[PDB]
């Protein structure tokens, strides 16, 4: 609203050289082709239709898609997961039971995924839903390392969640999980990228969720116009580098991908999610899956299936390190900042 | 300048074209000789006279 | 201005004298028909190219 | 960006209704041009081609999307450019296969059952958008049926999908129509297996390559090999002149079987779930 | 010493406007326009004899 | 900028619309007569016939 | 357009001659190798120095690994201090029309996919050497990709026989043939190591009653055209079923739940299906220009839409 910043303020406001570009355009010339040679409110209405109408004058910014999708609150929790974590959707469950029947190889139980999943909707009454990125690492827990940090997302999942009993749950869906890999039908086709939380609207047994499928992050409109700002959220337990462990300190930009690992064994069958972070194109990861994950591959015939995530698209990628509160747990979680998502598709190595 | 004639489909959308050559300058000599002879020069000279 | 007077065409008309040749209507065009070896290359050593 | 089809004239009125039915069926045009005439749309200008064929047009066309039909000419948006300038296309269903959210679709010849023009004498088949793991699945199973017809199964003819039945049989001319996809198939395979079976007795390399591969293939390909060759056996044979014309056909047909998506969903105000017959917001740019 | 380097002459040229009308083919056009032909669909004339 | 060198390279840059436009609106007048040559000779046969 | 474009920048050096300024301007549409997808970068990382390996230079055959280790960027203006370059990873431009330039002999059609190889050809090795920056630049060579699937397939091929002609190509009735070189042992391992792992996976119980279909085939060209011209005069299946007649086992370990065709194509599919791209590197890119043509001939540009 001219302010003194004349130098570059006409450029933030879109120019300069945008008058001259309308100077040998609109402002000259006879061309194309030419010749030879009522004291509180009204105004307060007023001014707010003057609010509209100045909206309507006129008319950088990058462009967003996103995406609302009314769903069930089992599994997910949108209350209890702050704005901006990552959301994951599924398919319908009931085709679970007869491509168990199929997939699988001769020799394993093509009955177990039936009634695991058959007591998970009994265990959640205690229809393509969905289920958050907090919620699933706690599942996974049990085959993950440091182990402090996966037992620190248990923590607060048992006591915030909506759900009578989500531990219960959470052994349940775990069992469901461990289902998956023996029963030969694999989580990696299941599970879905949805964008990340922006805002949700809950009611009674369900939520509308509204995320981004696809855009930036950070500059959303959240609903709320005193905080218009979201930043990504991982807990420390999934979180990946690949950029410290090679000694690899070029800057540039830096990718991000889902990982799952499989461990096929009888009857020890383990479930991992990470969240890797890398300067690697994704024809020149499988090899880094090699270094890392060959472990799993002696003893297993796919052993790991990724997925992109988004670009982080700054020179220097940025991190944080913080312990934020869910509810009265405090978790190590890895904060990503300026992320622009871009979604993709899966892969197998057998 | 080269000009255009707009066809139609679906023969394909020609541009408006310019060429621009530069010619480099070729150079060359003549030569016709005037030879004098000895005694014309004391006469002219002013000696012999 | 994409037309305007060629700087070339701005010099006044030069001299002109009334000169002997032949002037040859071949077609539409007046053409000077002239044939050199008496004028130039007479009575020299010089070939007529 | 948008590109235009006129339409010849001497059109019926069922022809122009047949036309205002298909609003949001796929086309593949040729180049991307702004006149671009209605043979070069039509089934006409594949030449008919087989499956094999319709998946090798597929690749060198360009998809578009046709969005208002008008009666003079046909509106068409490309998928590749004018998807990244336009927004969100309205896409109609046309599969048994409801579309949920956020799925890749990818567009599949009409292997299971055609609008044709009389007055302007051409015929129009469209593309079939259904997701790309049924994608993937569906061509395959297809060509499963087609080997066992070449000596089938009690199952096979069955599909789940949201919790919905396909029928895959819904036959005699299929099993016509799909079998340059056999023919091919089983030939990759065959001169796939039989370079390998020639490869490995001879070298087994003395170094590294040696001992990771036998402890690799222990009880996976060395047992295989000695079942395969069990029954079978072990001049000069032409071994290493056929690696290239095996990887040119190999991968020849890994661009066809691929289906890639076009086509990415992210609805916004509506159901997560578009059925059969109605129309789903289609988006492929950020 | 003293050298350098020149540039004579530039040369432009002039693309000829053909109008249509001027053409003897114009006597077999008759051409009259619409400001709007696109909404038009099939129009048509009528010959009796 | 505030150069001389800058609104200099304007006027080339405009001047060369000129070239274009003027290159262009003209093809449309040589595209007609290209049309009636396309339209009259699909609707004569050959005297012979 | 941050997220449109992403213009990469290589900043090129302080002294150079007019001559050596005037070679990057006629480099304006070429492919350029980055190794980050950092903005600011010199044309010493771009460059075939960085490219050496440690003490050894790379063959051709390597010449290829270490392309697919990097980010390949189209130079979009080589101005007067820098070079622009767009990465094709990311995104290409905001309409995504990108000018390439045919350095190949063979021309393209539209809606060729377009992947890229190293100078292969004879009379061809093209590398615009900068005396006063001491820089030379091998540009890579882009290509229909059948003809770059059969140059990598030639390459392969060739290592395998120095571990105990071939080098003749035609494509659209052009004969043109390919450099014969030595090939370092150390890079042609890696090939050889990616054909054994990736055809021994595809192989599945299922493929031992496809093996027995071989008679029916050998039964079958003798009847079609068809398959008489898909075998070849040089096939190997018509060998091994002359001297080998296979049979299948007949009962199979839960054969009537599992589909046992069905699962050997896709993990056919999943590894030999995708191997054109393991050794090679990826078609990025295809060619759809607006209203010229369907081919774009030798030495001319090329409209860039990207491609999956």
């Amino acid at each position: 609203t001219k302010p003194l910043p004349t130098a570059p303020m006409a450029w933030a406001e879109s120019s300069p050289r945008e008058l001259a570009g309308h100077a040998p355009l609109r402002r000259v010339l006879r061309p194309p082709i030419a010749r030879r040679d009522t004291r509180a409110t009204r105004d307060d209405t007023e001014q707010a239709v003057d609010k509209i109408l100045r909206g309507a004058r006129r008319a950088g910014a990058p462009r967003y898609h996103l995406t609302r999708q009314v769903t069930l609150t089992d599994l997910c929790q949108p209350n209890a997961e702050r704005a901006g974590a990552l959301l994951l959707a599924l398919r319908h469950p009931t085709d679970l039971p007869h491509l168990a029947r199929h997939r699988a190889p001769p020799g394993r139980q093509t009955e177990r995924l039936a009634e695991a999943w058959g007591q998970l909707l009994e265990a959640s009454a205690l229809r393509a839903g969905l289920v958050s990125f907090n919620f699933l690492v706690a599942a996974c827990a049990a085959a993950y390392d440091a182990r402090d940090a996966a037992e620190a997302v248990r923590a607060h999942i048992t006591t915030n969640y909506g759900g009578t009993r989500a531990g219960a749950r959470l052994d349940r869906f775990s069992e469901c999980l461990r289902a998956m890999v023996h029963t030969h039908v694999f989580p990696h086709e299941v599970m879905r990228f949805f964008g990340g939380l922006v805002s949700w609207v809950t009611q009674d047994e369900l939520a509308s969720v509204t995320a981004v499928c696809s855009g930036p992050q950070e500059a959303t409109h959240t609903g709320h116009p005193g905080r218009p700002r979201s930043a990504v959220t991982i807990p420390a337990c999934a979180f990946v580098d690949l950029d410290a462990e090679l000694c690899l300190g070029g800057p540039g930009a830096a990718f991000l991908y889902l990982v799952f690992t499989y461990r096929q064994c009888r009857d020890q069958e383990l479930c991992c999610v990470y969240v890797v972070k890398s300067q690697l194109p994704p024809r020149g990861l499988e090899a880094a899956l090699e270094r890392l994950f060959g472990r799993l591959r002696i003893t297993n015939c796919t052993y790991a299936a990724f997925a992109e995530l988004g670009v982080m698209p700054d020179d220097s990628p940025r991190c944080l390190h913080r312990t934020e509160r869910f509810g009265a747990v405090g978790v190590p979680v890895v904060i990503l900042e300026g992320v622009v998502w871009r979604p993709g598709g899966w892969r197998a190595c057998a | 300048h080269q000009p255009l004639i707009a066809r139609d489909g679906p023969h394909p959308v020609e541009q408006p074209v310019h060429n621009y050559m530069t010619k480099v300058i070729d150079r060359r000599a003549l030569n016709a000789a005037f030879s004098l002879a000895t005694e014309a020069i004391a006469l002219l000279t002013g000696e012999a006279l | 201005e994409a037309n305007r007077e060629t700087l070339d065409e701005l010099e006044s008309a030069p001299q002109t004298t009334r000169v002997r040749a032949d002037l040859v209507a071949i077609g539409d065009r007046l053409v000077f028909l002239e044939a050199l070896e008496k004028r130039i290359y007479a009575a020299t050593n010089v070939p007529y190219p | 960006f948008e590109a235009d089809i006129a339409i010849p004239s001497g059109i019926s009125r069922p022809d122009a209704a047949a036309l205002q039915r298909c609003e949001g069926r796929v086309v593949f045009l040729p180049t991307i041009r702004r006149q671009l005439a209605l043979a070069d749309v039509a089934h006409e200008s594949f030449v008919s081609p087989d499956t094999l064929g319709l998946l090798l047009a597929y690749r060198r066309r360009f998809p578009a999307v046709i969005t208002r039909v008008l009666p003079t000419r046909i509106v068409a948006c490309p998928v590749d450019l004018g998807l990244t300038h336009a927004g969100t296309v309205n896409l109609r269903n046309t599969s048994p296969v409801d579309l949920c959210n956020g799925d890749p679709v990818s567009l599949v010849p009409p292997v299971f059952e055609d609008v044709r023009l009389e007055s302007l004498d051409l015929t129009l088949r469209f593309p079939v958008p259904l997701p790309t793991p049924l994608a993937r699945e569906i061509v395959a199973r297809l060509v499963a049926r087609g080997i066992r017809d070449l000596n089938e199964l009690p199952d096979l003819n069955v599909l789940y999908y949201n919790g919905a039945r396909l029928s895959l049989v819904a036959l005699a001319s299929v099993n016509t129509e799909l079998r340059s996809l056999v023919l091919n198939m089983v030939y990759s395979i065959t001169e796939g297996t039989t370079l390998i079976l020639t490869l490995i007795p001879r070298l087994l390399a003395l170094g590294y390559v040696n001992a990771l591969l036998q402890m690799q293939s222990v009880t996976r390909e060395a047992a295989q090999l000695i079942h395969p060759e069990a029954p079978m056996l072990m001049r000069r044979l032409p071994l290493y002149e056929a690696l290239v014309a095996w990887l040119a056909h190999a991968g020849q047909l890994g661009d066809i079987l691929a289906l890639a998506p076009a086509v990415r969903v992210c609805t916004f105000d509506g159901a997560a779930v578009v059925q059969s017959g109605d129309m789903a917001p289609v988006i492929r740019y950020p | 010493d003293v050298e350098f380097d020149a540039l004579l002459g530039s040369y432009c040229n002039t693309l000829s406007l053909v109008r249509f009308l001027e053409l003897g083919l114009s006597v077999a056009c008759v051409c009259t326009k619409f400001p709007e032909l696109a909404y038009m669909n099939e129009g048509r004339v009528q010959f009796e004899v | 900028d505030g150069t001389g060198i800058s609104l200099h390279r304007q006027l080339r840059a405009i001047q060369q619309l000129a070239r274009n436009v003027q290159a262009v609106l003209g093809a449309f007048e040589r595209g007609t007569a290209d049309q009636m040559l396309h339209v009259l000779l699909e609707k004569a046969p050959p005297l012979a016939l």
